[PDB]
RNA sequence: UUGAGAAGCUCAGACGAGUAGGCAGGCGUGGAGGUUUGUGACGAAGCCUUGGGCGUGAGCCUGGGUCGAACAGCCUCUAGU
RNA sequence: ACCAUCUAGUAGCUGGUUCCUGCCGAAGAGCAGAAACUCAGAUCAGUUUUAAAUGAGAGUU
RNA sequence: UUUCAAUGGCCCGUCCACGGACCAAGGAGUCUAGCAUCUAUGCGAGUGUUUGGGUGAUGAAAACCCAUCCGCGAGGUGGGAACGCCCUGGCGUGCACCAUC
RNA sequence: AUUGGAUAUGCCAUAUAAAGCGCUUUCGAAGAGUCGAGUUGUGCAGCUCUAAAUGGGUGGUCAUCUAA
């Protein structure tokens, strides 16, 4: 699939996406490097997406691919996306950042929607804490300085907007903003710390765990 | 690769086959140039999103 | 830094085949018109006959 | 790939040869300038061509 | 009182004895360093090749 | 007076053709003769091994090639050089042995008079 | 080689100059004004710096956060006289092949001055070192 | 507001002799590589001209006459310029 | 005496030495620039008052 | 363009003198080796393929490749660029460079 | 059409010969008006003198060559 997902023909690329649903829905443990390889193919499936109508249907399709993944490696799937997007973000050109901005917006909402889905089966705070832990050793990791801040400003901008969309009526009490607070409290890059609060739209109404 | 800024350096200031040197202005004989002038904005080679 | 990962291959009849070749790293080498011009200026002299 | 090698791996058909490294990483400088990283901390720009 | 003028002609040869020993030595030491300073080829590269 | 090198590549080619001519004449056998390994004669280079001129008479006696038949199979004989140490002897006796290992000498026609 | 622009004809150094012209004037930072000034300098005015120097300069008091990226507008050469290389994070114009391999394999990471700009557009938490001009 | 050949565009103010001497940018000629889907027997080049035009200039463009086979712009190279 | 090479014999000297515009600019160690640094939080002055005024950013290897 | 008018206008170069009858064409800082500085380029504790060898089926005096050599090279104080934290300034870190032990 | 060096084969082949390498209770010749020395002219040449046999030459007693 990996070579086919980055083909020079959209028809070839699309047929690998439809075949990827069966591959991801497997009930077996996927190693982390296996998802690293897959997301490099999926990155170039969207890197080569041509029209804005298509490249926004594709982002919906890729985000809609998260619930297909097995529950045990669903967190690995998303954590590998945010790691494959951090390292490749700087090499994107100015005319391709706006299709990947929408891709991260669709994957941020997929994370919140997956928390919503799992909040019915198990208590919400465990689900959020598990997802928050994913953010900790991912984009919001303080130990690595290689992660771009252009993505983190994006996540701050869209964090509450996607949260409101996932729960139109009212969101419960949880540590929705934990990755941001722990980052501004301990980030080693002052530009991130000084301007992340200015961009995050954190509301105190629902943050008390 | 399409660096789109490395391209303009190579064409905009080194050699383009489409360039007419003028006393007051350079031109393009490129068919896709909107203005017919050689400059960074109207270069069809150097602008990957062009109309 | 990101670039097209693979390259298509054609047959005699000009039809695209299914095999693709991963783009070699030489196509990601820096494109240096000033360097190429200087090295060309010298390499272009090395078949000159004396007069 | 055997003739020219990589920037990290050597050429097979040239001894000890590695492809040159570049001074910049992403050559799109307008992508650097107009990024959210740099446009989020710059002081607000004055006019373009200014009035007399 | 110092040495013979032949040994003055021989002092340079004594330096010479170690002249190309050290360049042959510093050469293969450079090859040793090369084998030690090797970048692993990033198993995310061969996804398409 | 200036010596100008405009015939540097024309010399290179001529020497290749002389090699090609030499092979065409004796093509089943090497274009160069075999040489011994000798140690250069100074405190600066005595740790190198380089090609010598020909093999000594002690080296050929020990290998088994008489000084007469040595030249006929392309083994040069240096009568001037000698073996002051056993290392040089055994290094070059083995060299002759390896060369003879790979040698295919083609039989010649020998006069066979009818009578006794 | 002068005060107004570089005398190099390399396009990528001009592209670096084009980026740091922006930072120099659209930020209050004195780091971005220095980098632009040092990008106009000649080869001899940008002497190389070494791995051993960079580790030595950023040591002793290295009990601090040490997130500080080391920045040189110049070449980071290698020093094979030192055996163990610490964990460093250096943004330089150039790294030699063995300097870059040592910083990566035993330690942290190597940057370019445009990769630094996206990390520290104001030069925050940076050690802007220089090479010795002793010739 | 479109006015990024960022080597671009735009605002302001001051200043202007010049030998030796220093610095910079340009004009021209013969040949070289690339380029202009370049020019040419419906006339190339050259030459003539109280025809016209451009540039502070070096110079360039052009109309007409004459002519009859080749020539030029642009980017680099070079020199018996 | 003549002829051919050496011979492009010997130069403190004579005469000559080919396009444009711009900028800086003397002398008649000093005078002129270039890089590098150190800088209104600095020192100066073809000046004057007294026993500070005024102009200028000042320097250095 | 020619001419007229009013106004201004003493032959050019060269060093009084010396060259100048006119016109066309030719006619003078060149090439090469050494050295020094400066700038650019590549690599960088290294660096330099072109003595030579390999090789080159479209021209083969090129381009490409490279064995063995060989050259050249081989701790505190103050000020201080830059940075972080503060409530102009203070505190910490302090490259290059210059006086200091 | 002129020839190269090879190959296959025929006929001749004065071999009662000629070699290579094993050994030794046997021998082992080696270049002179030259080398060398003294003195002049441009190592060489002139002129005067003129050798030796583990000698002679040339290098650092040793090494290494073996001229005419």
């Amino acid at each position: 699939f990996i070579k086919k997902l980055a083909a020079n023909d959209r028809k070839t690329r699309d047929k690998a996406l439809e075949s990827l649903q069966r591959f991801l829905s497997q009930k077996k443990k996927f190693e982390r490097l296996d998802f690293l390889k897959l997301w490099k193919g999926l990155f170039y499936c969207m890197w080569m997406a041509d029209k804005p109508l298509y490249q926004q249907k594709l982002s919906d399709n890729l985000a809609a691919l998260v619930p297909i993944v097995w529950i045990d490696n669903r967190i690995l799937f998303q954590s590998t996306f945010w790691e494959t997007m951090g390292r490749e973000w700087t090499g994107i050109d100015i005319l391709r950042t706006d299709k990947f901005y929408l891709l991260m917006r669709r994957f941020c909402a997929a994370a919140f929607r997956d928390i919503q889905t799992r909040s019915k089966t198990a208590l919400l705070d465990k689900v959020v804490a598990e997802y928050n832990q994913m953010w900790m050793d991912g984009p919001f990791n303080t130990e690595n300085l290689a992660f771009p801040n252009g993505i983190l400003f994006h996540l701050a901008d869209i964090w509450t907007e996607e949260l409101r969309k996932v729960y139109p009526e009212d969101v419960p009490k949880a540590d929705w903003y934990l990755p941001f607070d722990s980052t501004i409290k301990s980030s080693h890059n002052v530009v991130l710390r000084k301007t992340l609060p200015k961009r995050l739209d954190r509301v105190s109404e629902y943050t008390k765990d | 690769m399409q660096q789109d800024e490395v391209i303009w350096q190579v064409v905009g200031h080194e050699f383009c086959s489409y360039r007419i040197k003028g006393e007051a202005q350079n031109f393009c004989r490129n068919e896709y140039n909107v203005t017919g002038l050689c400059n960074r904005q109207s270069c069809p080679l150097a602008n990957s999103r062009y109309a | 830094a990101a670039a097209r990962p693979t390259v298509s291959i054609y047959n005699k009849d000009g039809s695209v085949s299914s095999e693709t070749l991963a783009l070699p790293f030489v196509f990601k080498a820096p494109i240096r018109p000033d360097l190429v011009r200087s090295v060309h200026t010298a390499v272009a002299k090395n078949k000159r006959q004396p007069y | 790939d055997s003739v020219f090698g990589s920037t990290t791996e050597v050429a097979q058909l040239k001894k000890n040869y590695f492809l040159p490294e570049n001074i910049i990483s992403n050559a799109d400088v307008t992508r650097l300038i107009n990024s959210d990283e740099i446009q989020s901390i710059v002081k607000a720009a004055g006019p373009s061509r200014v009035k007399r | 009182t110092f040495v013979s003028s032949t040994m003055v002609r021989a002092a340079i040869r004594n330096q010479a004895a170690q002249r190309y020993v050290n360049r042959q030595e510093s050469k293969l030491e450079r090859q040793v360093r090369a084998q030690q300073n090797v970048i692993p080829e990033d198993p995310l590269d061969n996804v398409f090749a | 007076y200036v010596k100008t090198w405009f015939n540097q590549p024309g010399r290179k080619l001529r020497r290749r053709q002389a090699r090609q001519t030499k092979a065409a004449k004796i093509a089943p056998r090497p274009v160069e003769a075999i040489r011994p390994a000798v140690k250069p004669p100074t405190i600066r280079y005595n740790m190198k091994v380089r090609a010598g001129r020909g093999f000594t008479l002690e080296e050929l006696k020990a290998a088994g090639v008489s000084r007469r038949v040595a030249s006929t199979i392309g083994i040069p004989v240096d009568h001037r050089r000698r073996n002051r140490s056993e290392e040089s002897l055994q290094r070059n006796v083995e060299r002759i042995k390896v060369y003879l290992a790979h040698l295919i000498v083609f039989p010649r026609k020998a006069g066979q008079p009818k009578k006794g | 080689s002068q005060r107004s622009k570089p005398a190099s004809e390399n396009v990528y150094l001009k592209l670096l100059v084009k980026l740091y012209r922006f930072l120099a004037r659209r930020t209050d930072s004195r780091f971005n004004k220095a980098i632009l000034k040092r990008l106009f300098q000649s080869k001899t005015n940008r002497p190389p710096i070494s791995i051993s120097k960079i580790a030595a300069l950023t040591s002793r008091k290295s009990a601090s956060s040490q997130n500080k990226t080391t920045v040189v507008v110049g070449t980071v050469t290698d020093d094979e006289r030192m055996l163990t290389v610490p964990k460093l994070s250096i943004a330089a114009l150039r790294f030699t092949k063995s300097a870059r391999a040592r910083i990566l394999k035993a330690g942290g990471e190597v940057l370019t001055l445009d990769q630094l700009a996206l990390r520290a557009p104001t030069g925050s938490n940076t050690v802007l070192v220089r090479g010795k001009k002793h010739a």
